[PDB]
């Protein structure tokens, strides 16, 4: 479960701050929403096997 | 890699490696006096993909 | 790493005792559009290089 | 001009100050992150690395 938090998952990066140092706010937004995403889907089939 | 330290561990590592149980290629050339033509060919012009 | 204007029969001449022709890869004594310029070190006594 | 080698850099903050004992954002080498820095004495550093 640790290890989810450095797969990129469609994102240009797998850091919440190299989207945000390199991106305009418009377009970060798009890349954060894939993280948010994959991350979450991350948590559900861990609690779902808990 | 690049500038890395890595310390008593194995890595799985995605990169730009010879396939094992390939040979080699000798492209050198020793001139004397002479300077041909057919050394300057797509036998001897090569290829760089990866 | 520069633009070079390029000799059609490129060859060079060893810098121990020079040979009949000489040492002509490009003729562009007007210093041209360069990328990349460095200088490296190696051992003058090790056989393989890679 | 733009295109070529002699650069204004004009770089952010190549600061001498590694402070160690507290939480800092660091951008080390083009590698981003917050951490708590600790010195040490290390034998394991090639001239490339
Ligand atoms: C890299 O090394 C080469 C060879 O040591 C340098 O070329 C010499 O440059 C000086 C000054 O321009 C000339 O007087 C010599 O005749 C050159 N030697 C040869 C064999 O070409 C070169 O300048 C060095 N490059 C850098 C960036 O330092
Ligand atoms: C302007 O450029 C100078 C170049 O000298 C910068 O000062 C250097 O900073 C590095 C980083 O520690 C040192 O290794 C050099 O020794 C410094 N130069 C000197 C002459 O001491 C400076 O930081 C730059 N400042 C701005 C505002 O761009
Ligand atoms: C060798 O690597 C293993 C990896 O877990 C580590 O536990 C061990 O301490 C290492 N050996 C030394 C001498 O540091
Ligand atoms: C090599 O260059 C020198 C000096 O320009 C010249 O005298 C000599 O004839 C050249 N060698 C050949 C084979 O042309
Ligand atoms: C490498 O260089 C060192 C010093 O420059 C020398 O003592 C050593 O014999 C060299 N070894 C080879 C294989 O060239």
């Amino acid at each position: 479960l640790l290890q989810q938090l450095f797969n990129k998952f469609g994102a240009i990066s797998s850091s919440l701050q190299e989207i945000l140092s390199r991106l305009d706010p418009p377009e970060a937004q798009v890349q954060i929403d894939r993280l948010i995403n994959g991350r979450l889907t991350a948590l559900n089939a861990y609690v779902s096997q808990q | 890699v690049l500038n890395r330290v890595y310390l008593n561990t194995t890595l799985l590592f995605t990169g730009y490696f010879p396939k094992s149980g390939a040979n080699f290629r000798d492209l050198a050339l020793k001139g004397s006096k002479y300077l041909s033509t057919l050394w300057y060919k797509p036998p001897f012009l090569s290829d760089f993909n990866n | 790493a520069c633009q070079y204007t390029m000799c059609e029969y490129p060859h060079t001449v060893c810098k121990s005792k020079g040979s009949i022709r000489n040492e002509s890869w490009h003729i562009d004594s007007s210093e041209p559009l360069c990328l990349f310029k460095k200088n490296f070190t190696y051992n003058v006594s090790a056989d393989w290089l890679y | 001009i733009n295109s070529g080698t002699t650069c204004s850099n004009d770089l952010l903050y190549s600061n001498t100050e590694v402070s160690t004992g507290v939480c800092v954002n660091y951008d080390l080498y083009g590698i981003t992150g917050q951490g708590i820095f600790k010195e040490v004495s290390a034998a394991y550093y090639n001239n490339w690395q």
